[PDB]
């Protein structure tokens, strides 16, 4: 509380700004007190090294009980991404915008069981931000199957249950459209089978 | 072209993806296509 | 894909039986020993569930290694259908054969272990089918970690150091395919090849990168850490598709999951124990028991004493950080002003 009275820049304020009260203030505040809980016993250290510009992936892993890896892949996918503000290798693990923003890239991949670098690929599959380039087929099918490899087997069974539910909606329909003979006169699902 | 074994007789299998796979050998051979996968790219594109 | 099958008719006289269940239009059949000889070349499209014979000739330079018989359908395009089967063949008169099936009996009926599970242990102590003490020190290991943690014949051979089985049996897929083909991934199927499968924690690798990830149900970046507990001499996160890879890897997600630990808290518990510079990959049968054992101990011990790995870690580590906090800075001031 001295540090976010005195340095506000390392909360996310702007720059030689007066700190808020407000409640979006309020709110971050409340996130880093549960964020410093989080910590345990190793809190003091973390702090210590984030009060200086001494905080790296690999001490605050150790404190968070994740892999170092883990938050070293967070944070190159969030400095590649266009985040608001930017996350830069200088504020990486300096601002709490930044730290807040490197661990959603861990809480999202958590959530899926995926790497960072397999969200990292599903938000390069953005329909307007990959107008310039398109997505191949291959690029889609790989992106499938890293969240695929993700699942458990009640999901998996739940996944190929659906998947071909869905498929034969569309290969019904393309054989009725494309491929069926017209001396059988197909209309309908109900007419192929 | 079916072989009268024991697993076929014996062995259950999803009556679904035995229709699928039926549908996709179809448009495999109109299409004329290398396997299924690249049935499924066609049908990502294919629109009428 | 295919049914192969091999009859021995006398000395180097062998009866190729072969049969095929998926259709390709292709131009010519090629049959060949270890893709170096070819054995049988027909030059039609053969045609599904027709089982077609051949006779053909294996000297005993081939007989003596386990050889593979691959089936090309080679399409009028430059593309082509591929299948292989891997034969060992083996001879014995009837004196030492009936010798052999008496050990084979007499100990799967008291064990209640599978001809097949007891194959695999005997090939993993020695090259010829032998059993010997150190055979039955393994049936030993395998029936004491069914009991201990709950697992299968085939899971408890990875365990006393065995590779992973190819060999599909009991009207079951194999030990390989039920790992790695079900579902096949895209209609792509998953064999042990020489390609190299990049695990860089940041890779985005290709589907074999996939293949793994799905059998062993972790991320990349688990996998990753997977590879260094594997082998700690890995400079690049590049391994082989070989078989020896593939079992080593899934030797370091067994310990992990018959523990209930993560990949992160086995490398921890692994540096806990005294463990953390000896990798799986070359490790004898000795030191992979002494280290379950060393696992059992103390995994058992931090459920009774009600502790973490995590807890376990601080007061094992010897890496200390360096970082200036209050706590140590009020053990600073009181020392300097009192001594």
């Amino acid at each position: 509380f001295r540090l976010f009275v005195t340095k506000p820049e390392m909360f996310g304020a702007a720059t030689g700004a007066a700190p808020a009260h407000d409640a979006l203030s309020l709110i971050m505040l409340t996130r880093f007190a549960d964020w410093v809980n989080a910590l345990g016993e190793k809190a003091s250290s973390v702090l210590a090294a984030f009060e200086a510009n001494s905080l790296t992936a690999e001490q605050l892993a150790d404190a968070m009980n994740l892999d170092a890896n883990l938050l070293l892949q967070a944070s190159i996918q969030a400095q590649n991404h266009q985040h608001l503000p930017p996350v830069t290798p200088e504020n990486a693990f300096s601002c709490w915008t930044s730290i807040n923003t490197i661990l959603q890239w861990v809480n999202v991949a958590q959530q899926l069981n995926v790497a960072p670098q397999g969200v990292s690929a599903l938000v390069g599959l953005d329909y307007i931000q990959s107008m310039k380039e398109t997505p191949t087929y291959a690029q889609w099918e790989n992106a499938a199957g890293v969240l695929t490899a993700g699942l458990n087997s009640q999901q998996a069974n739940t996944l190929h249950a659906f998947l071909d539910e869905s498929r034969s909606a569309a290969l019904s329909t393309y054989y009725i459209r494309q491929v069926a003979k017209a001396a059988a006169a197909i209309k309908s699902r109900d007419d192929l089978y | 072209s079916m072989a009268l074994s024991q697993q076929n007789m014996d062995i259950e299998l999803s009556t679904l993806s035995l229709s699928n796979e039926l549908l996709l050998e179809s448009i495999k051979t109109e299409s004329k296509l290398e396997n299924y996968t690249k049935v499924m790219e066609m049908l990502s594109t294919f629109r009428p | 894909q295919m049914d192969v099958e091999l009859f021995p008719f006398g000395g180097e006289n062998y009866r190729l039986d072969y049969k095929f269940k998926n259709f390709y239009n292709a131009s010519y059949l090629s049959i060949k020993l270890n893709d170096k000889r070819e054995l049988v070349r027909t030059e039609g499209a053969p045609q599904v569930n027709i089982e077609y014979s051949a006779n053909i000739t294996l000297n005993t330079a081939d007989i003596s290694q386990p050889f593979e018989i691959g089936l090309t359908r080679v399409l009028p395009s430059g593309s082509w259908a591929y299948a292989a089967a891997k034969f060992t063949v083996e001879e014995y008169n009837q004196y030492s054969f009936l010798l052999k099936l008496n050990k084979a009996i007499r100990l799967s009926r008291a064990t209640e272990l599978s001809p097949t599970i007891l194959e695999g242990i005997v090939r993993s102590v020695n090259l010829q089918l032998d059993i010997n003490t150190d055979v039955l020190g393994k049936v030993f290991l395998t029936k004491y970690y069914m009991q201990r943690y709950a697992i299968h014949a085939e899971t408890a051979l990875i365990l006393c150091n065995a590779p992973i089985s190819q060999r599909s049996y009991d009207n079951q897929p194999s030990q390989f395919d039920r790992l790695f083909n079900t579902p096949l991934l895209n209609g792509q199927y998953f064999s042990t090849g020489d390609e190299e499968i990049d695990l860089n924690s940041g890779s985005t690798g290709d589907w074999r990168k996939t293949i793994l990830k799905r059998a062993f149900n972790i991320d990349d970046v688990s996998l990753f850490r997977l590879l260094k507990i594997t082998d700690h001499d890995n400079k690049d996160g590049k391994i082989k598709n070989n078989l020896k890879n593939l079992s080593n890897l899934y030797i370091g997600k067994l310990l992990a999951d018959i523990h209930q630990l993560t990949i992160d808290e086995l490398d921890l518990l692994l540096i806990a124990v005294g463990e953390g510079k000896t990798n799986l990959s070359a490790i004898s049968d000795k030191q992979l028991a002494t280290l379950i054992r060393k696992l059992n101990t103390i995994t058992s011990w931090l459920h009774t004493q009600k502790w973490s790995v995590f807890q376990l870690f601080i007061m094992t580590s010897t890496s200390y950080n360096k970082t200036l906090t209050p706590e140590i800075k009020n053990l600073l001031d009181t020392v300097y002003h009192g001594l």
